[PDB]
């Protein structure tokens, strides 16, 4: 086929856009002796889903003449093979100027003339973190899919930021109301042994302390023995129900592959979006009995279009007549059996969105009148900055907006897990956007009378009961009615104090008598 | 000006001048000691033509404040001598106008400007950077550190703790990456050993140059009302210094005493801490830092942008005293990495004593070359293990108050080759009568007396007698009594068994 020479396309503005076109080699990952640019040859069906995907958004634009009318939009897609190493390259090339292959050191860059108007950034997190950290040093637009974590939406760090994805602190807000509103106070929460999970212990640790939540442990679960072993251990001697576990796939998969193998006891899970989209941990065969499963998803329109595009360019990419119209082998030989599993999948509308508020920034910055655009000078990056840090736009017909901390507003569902017998479906419960609404009476328990669990803590005793603190952070306290026979002495102190040989007092006693 | 020296090879040097135009935040007295400890051992590289024969060894310098102008000074040092840099699939034959970069000091600084320089495998050594996720190679190749790891740190703390008997501390974090981390290597470190944390606090981000809102008072007043009536008498501190300065004074203000606080390296050893007069009525104040290696010499020499400072002389004059009556601890650090880039690079030569054969060192070579260095300076030996770590001893110091004499006491010797505590010296504690502190959950049971536990933690139980009819057989089990055999009988709480109808 002949499908590489088509991730390039010219125009009077062009678009920048990073993509995982293929994978590492796990099995290789070869280390480096000399300072060659390494090279990937793994296929991922989904990144180039999302290429595609970008490419159909650009067409868009481009077909459509109220956005930039007259113009030609373009587009220059590299890939990103998961490295920063790999990743760098690309990114320093998106700079060099027209028809040059050099990028000149200067003092500053806001005189500077860089080769693409605007950058669709990376995937991962990590990878925006780097590219991000390069990127607004030359105030270079860099709009991402798929980034989500809060660390980026610092303006102190990352002033040229934005992203078509919610950061985790929604998600982890909505978690905190729901569990403030179901009255549980006394949780253990997991995160994954991966910067993801233990920024999202951050996070949530920092907003749970807001609301009386007191987190009885706060533990990380390894990513590929015992360390599993001893943090569900401390969570199991800790009288908790409910345990929220903010983790990446394997990490969760091992976590329940492991509980099953223990014969773990059911509990309430509060669950990470990445894990909820549970294909292939919902499959363990022991999954029924772990207990009810809850979480907070994205809603949004699908790209509903997207999967007859995809069929129709891949069967125009092998006629030898369209060939007639350079950076990626393995590329050109993809077929419909390779790709048709994803074409669902709803990070092609975050994908698509970002085209979109790019092109808006632009017709806004070069205020096009319907008819046609006035007279300018060519468009710089730090041009599009000032206009799009405030910017409203629509794509698909819903309305999208940036704050200026460079996330969107979207609100989230809850999901909750209905078993089929042996097959598990998400199924919807309720609905999160900065306040949260549940139909409270459609939940089903895995308790034997269908009915709520409960964990929560005192955190008052009455009467001078005998005090303890507990809690990772001491917000709890647990209360013992000391037993007749025995008083409380300093009303502060650790235990009671026995009376004489002759002496008694009652129940809770601050007293000793005769 | 200071900043610039030419020479037959470069190097480049980032240091933080000023805390967080970097100009715009407070100078540090140690950014600009280090600044001058680099120019002196050029300077003594230059000197001895035994080391570096028919060669200049140049410098060039830029400040790295903070995150903030990280890209600028790793783009100036890459240039192709004019200011060009091209796009290559392979950088084997490119002329970088540097030949090593001796990189920043804090974390995040430091992986940002790793991430960048691992494209060209230019040769990157740091002083002082301590996050443990540095040995990676395969993330960041092109770095190594003249630093024992956080590892070694934490693990110092661990066995000081372990010795005099210490099962119940209270951890204290910084909210940004330093506490965030070393907090969780400590919780990590600390559960294997007995050890048990009573509760862990993020501290509130204050400055000293700006006003405290009262919720944030309020959440201090919180944390100090947590210490104040909490068992744990040893508070271990993760913090960049200038959080701590009112921090301090409300526990102050709260009438604290008799703690032992535990401060990591990353204040252990700040002369501004260490001048208020009223710390001394909250006990004993011990620090974990690289141990003082008196440089010969030295301290007579210190007496196109972001290349200047104009505070740092007249900010240095003061506490140059406490500089002079210090141990030039951290200087080893950068000293010691010129003196390993400069024999990496005289073997990379093939040098004599005589001559060197002159070529074009593409900086990968100059790495292959690094990794293989082996010698003594100041009689300390040092080389790389091959996670790119140098073996410098660690050091445990008490904080002294008496004026005039040296302010930081040394007290204990860490080896990291051995990874031991060892020659323990007096500590003067604030107790009535000078005896070791004390803090334990709960105090040691009886004879004849098991053990009954009260929470998660296992260092924190209950005692309770065993019965008549049971004893206690402490030398199999603690925890539960064991009855006595078929004719035989106890008297309560006694470790054995008697014959009785
Ligand atoms: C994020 O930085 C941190 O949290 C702190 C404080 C800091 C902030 C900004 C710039 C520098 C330091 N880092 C450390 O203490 C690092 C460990 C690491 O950061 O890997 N060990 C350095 C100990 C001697 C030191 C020398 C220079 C100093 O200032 C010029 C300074 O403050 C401390």
């Amino acid at each position: 086929l002949c499908l590489s020479q088509q991730l390039r396309m010219k125009g009077d503005y062009v678009l920048g856009g990073l993509f995982p076109l293929g994978e590492a080699e796990e099995a290789g990952l070869r280390s480096r002796t000399r300072p060659s640019s390494p090279v990937c040859t793994r296929f991922s069906s989904n990144g180039l889903l999302w290429a595609l995907a970008m490419k159909m958004a650009v067409e868009e634009i481009n077909n459509k003449s109220d956005l930039l009318p007259g113009l030609r939009l373009g587009y220059d897609l590299f890939d990103t093979c998961s490295e920063p190493v790999v990743a760098m390259k690309p990114s320093l090339m998106f700079l060099a100027k027209a028809g040059s292959r050099d990028i000149a050191a200067y003092c500053n860059y806001t005189q500077y003339q860089p080769r693409v108007l605007a950058v669709i950034g990376p995937h991962s997190s990590e990878l925006a973190m780097v590219t991000g950290k390069f990127f607004s040093f030359f105030l270079m637009p860099q709009v991402s899919y798929g980034a989500s974590m809060e660390l980026l939406s610092a303006r102190e760090t990352f002033p040229s930021f934005f992203r078509t994805v919610p950061s985790d602190r929604v998600q982890l807000t909505a978690a905190a109301e729901l569990l403030q509103e179901f009255g549980w106070n006394w949780v253990a929460a997991l995160g994954s042994d991966d910067e993801y999970g233990r920024q999202g212990l951050s996070i949530f640790s920092a907003l749970a302390a807001a609301r009386g939540i007191c987190i009885a442990h706060e533990g990380l679960v390894p990513l590929p023995l015992g360390k599993v072993q001893d943090v569900l251990h401390q969570v199991n001697q800790s009288s908790v129900q409910v345990v929220l576990l903010f983790a990446s796939v394997h990490a969760a998969h091992a976590l329940f592959n492991y509980s099953i193998s223990s014969r773990l006891s059911p509990k309430v899970w509060v669950a990470s979006e990445a894990w909820l989209t549970s294909d292939l941990v919902m499959g363990l065969p022991g999954m029924a009995q772990m207990g009810t499963v809850l979480g907070f998803l994205q809603r949004g329109a699908q790209l509903h279009e997207f999967p007859q595009y995809v069929k129709t360019h891949l069967a125009l990419a092998t006629d030898p007549a369209f060939c007639s119209a350079q950076r990626c082998p393995q590329c050109d030989c993809i077929t419909l059996q390779n790709v048709s599993a994803g074409l669902n999948h709803h990070q092609t509308f975050s994908v698509y969105a970002a085209v979109y508020s790019v092109a808006q920034a632009l017709h806004n910055t070069l205020q096009c009148n319907a008819s046609g655009c006035p007279a300018q000078d060519p468009v710089k990056p730090w041009q599009l900055l000032e206009n799009m840090y405030n910017l409203t736009f629509h794509v698909g017909g819903l309305p999208l907006r940036f704050d200026s901390s460079g996330n969107v507003d979207m609100e989230y569902d809850l999901k909750l897990w209905v078993w089929q017998g042996s097959v598990p479906r998400l199924h919807d419960v309720g609905r999160f956007n900065g306040s949260l609404r549940t139909e409270r009476l459609k939940i089903r328990w895995h308790t034997s009378d269908n009915q709520k669990p409960v964990s929560r803590c005192s955190r008052q005793c009455q009467e001078g009961q005998v005090r303890r603190v507990k809690g990772f952070h001491s917000c709890c306290y647990d209360c013992v009615d000391c037993e007749a026979g025995s008083y409380r002495q300093n009303p502060d102190d650790i235990a009671c104090t026995f009376c004489g040989q002759d002496e008694w007092s009652p129940e809770r006693s601050t007293r000793c008598f005769r | 000006s200071d900043f610039y020296l030419p020479g037959d090879y470069l190097l480049g040097g980032l240091f933080s001048l000023h805390a967080n135009m970097c100009k715009e935040y407070e100078v540090k007295v140690i950014g600009y000691n280090l600044m001058q400890a680099m120019r002196f051992a050029v300077e003594e590289i230059n000197n001895d033509s035994s080391l570096l024969p028919g060669v200049l060894l140049g410098y060039e310098i830029v400040d790295v404040c903070y995150i903030s102008n990280n890209v600028q000074p790793v783009l100036y040092f890459l240039a192709h001598e004019d200011n060009l840099l091209p796009i290559q699939e392979d950088y084997s034959n490119y002329s970088s106008r540097v030949v090593a970069v001796i990189g920043p000091d804090n974390s995040e600084s430091v992986m940002t400007v790793a991430n960048f320089l691992s494209l060209f495998l230019l040769p990157q050594i740091t002083y002082s950077a301590i996050s443990d996720e540095l040995r990676d190679k395969v993330r960041f190749p092109a770095l190594l550190r003249t630093t024992p790891s956080a590892d070694h740190h934490i693990e110092a703390m661990v066995q000081l703790m372990l010795h005099f008997r210490w099962n119940w501390i209270i951890v204290l974090v910084s909210n940004d990456t330093y506490g965030r981390d070393n907090g969780q290597l400590l919780g990590e470190r600390v559960a294997r050993r007995g050890i048990c944390i009573a509760f862990q606090e993020t501290l509130p981000t204050l400055q000293p140059n700006q006003n405290m809102t009262s919720e944030e008072r309020q959440r201090l007043v919180t944390i100090v009302d947590k210490l104040q009536q909490s068992t744990a008498r040893v508070v271990v501190v993760f913090s960049p210094d200038l959080t701590l300065y009112h921090f301090f004074n409300e526990v102050l203000r709260q009438n604290f005493t008799g703690a032992v606080w535990i401060a990591s390296e990353s204040w252990a050893i700040d002369p501004v801490l260490h001048n208020l007069t009223e710390l001394r009525h909250l006990g004993t104040f011990l620090g974990i830092t690289i141990q003082s290696v008196p440089i010969p010499g030295f301290s007579e020499f210190r007496e196109t942008c972001n290349q200047e400072c104009d505070n740092c002389l007249n900010a240095t004059l003061s506490f140059n005293t406490i500089l002079r009556l210090s141990g030039e601890r951290v200087v080893y650090s950068v000293y010691s990495a010129v003196y390993a880039v400069a024999h990496a690079l005289h073997s990379l030569l093939g040098c004599d004593k005589s001559t060197c054969t002159k070529r074009v060192v593409y900086p990968w070579q100059l790495l292959e070359e690094i990794w293989k260095v082996n010698f003594t300076l100041l009689d300390h030996q040092i080389f790389f293990d091959p996670q790119g770590d140098v073996a410098l001893h660690l050091e445990i110091v008490q904080w002294q108050w008496d004026r005039s004499q040296n302010p930081f006491q040394s007290v204990a010797s860490y080896y990291p080759l051995q990874r031991q505590l060892k020659n323990i010296q007096d500590i003067s504690w604030h107790t009535i009568n000078n005896t070791i502190p004390m803090s334990m959950c709960s105090k040691r049971c009886q004879s004849g007396q098991k053990k009954k536990p009260v929470g998660i933690h296992v260092c924190c139980f209950e005692c309770i007698d065993c019965l008549p009819g049971t004893f206690l057989n402490h030398t199999e089990d603690e925890y539960e009594c064991q009855a006595c055999p078929n004719n035989e009988w106890s008297y309560q709480s006694e470790t054995s068994c008697f014959k009785r109808q």
